[PDB]
């Protein structure tokens, strides 16, 4: 039992053609923000 | 005047959720493709 | 012919239609006594 | 990223989960060019190799490197799972 | 955020485990495991016993192996 | 893997799924043949 | 105390509430360990 890491999280600081979708894609390797 | 064996060659047609984003001889075999144009 | 079904643990001694254990005494119950198997 | 090894070119690395069958269960954590070449490398050059037809493989997952750090893999196999 | 640890060890009482991480040194691949893993409420029970860096030539070998049978329960 | 859910206290073989006990010994079928414990 | 039903044959081990059978060794479940029986 245990995780092995699906998402990294990185600043902006420690760093055009056509589209598939128009509308962004909130995938399910992400945590969400619970209100 | 359609079979049905005709309206499901109708029906059998392709709808498309979409985007997002004469007849001459060939001399030679040769084709360049351009944003899918032949 | 008589069939036990079920096992119960405990130290001092249970039923005669099931079989006793306890701390690896495997008893159950044979020709009017507690028969250990070994 | 392209080192020159055999699968496109980049290497992989792997978490595997087994089930020992007899004895108990396990981690092991490869670079190996292929899933089933990370199952060869148990049953090559585990603890239990000469007898490899114990190793039950349950799991073959990548592991992919951030581009920072973190904690890429983690499996514990607890006492009360075996 | 520089190469990749390997690292056994052993969670004291409750079981062994294998993980991976990458860090810039030893001191840091095993702070980053007391600090995200999943015993990040009891990180003293962490033991770990074997580090080995990720050196790339090779490619074909077992970097961890830990198996937990039925005589050490 | 193979459950047995009875045990049977007879000098006859019961069945392969059941525990065949004697006087002191505890059978049971395995490899295809009676393996006593003890 | 606690009633076990059941008598199981694998290398593997079973649940807590049944035997363990292999070969020849006989094992259950008490205290968290599993204590052999013989």
């Amino acid at each position: 039992a245990g995780k092995l890491g699906k998402f990294q999280m990185l600043g902006f600081q420690h760093w055009a053609p056509q589209k598939a979708t128009n509308l962004m894609v909130q995938l399910l390797a992400f945590y969400r923000g619970k209100s | 005047v359609l079979s049905p064996k005709d309206i499901k060659y109708i029906e059998t047609m392709p709808d498309y959720i979409g985007q997002g984003a004469v007849n001459q001889n060939m001399i030679g075999d040769e084709i360049t493709v351009r944003d899918g144009t032949y | 012919m008589k069939t036990l079904r079920t096992l119960k643990i405990s130290p001092n001694a249970p039923d005669i239609n099931s079989v006793w254990l306890y701390k690896g005494t495997m008893k159950y119950f044979n020709n009017g006594e507690w028969e250990t198997i070994g | 990223v392209d080192v020159g090894c055999a699968p496109d070119g980049a290497m992989q690395l792997w978490v595997m989960e087994y089930e020992v069958t007899g004895i108990g269960k396990g981690c092991a954590m490869c670079k190996a060019i292929n899933p089933q070449q990370a199952e060869m490398l148990l049953k090559s050059n585990g603890i239990y190799n000469g007898s490899s037809y114990l190793y039950k493989v349950t799991r073959i997952e990548q592991v992919i490197v951030p581009p920072c750090n973190g904690l890429m893999a983690e499996q514990v196999v607890t006492y009360k799972d075996v």
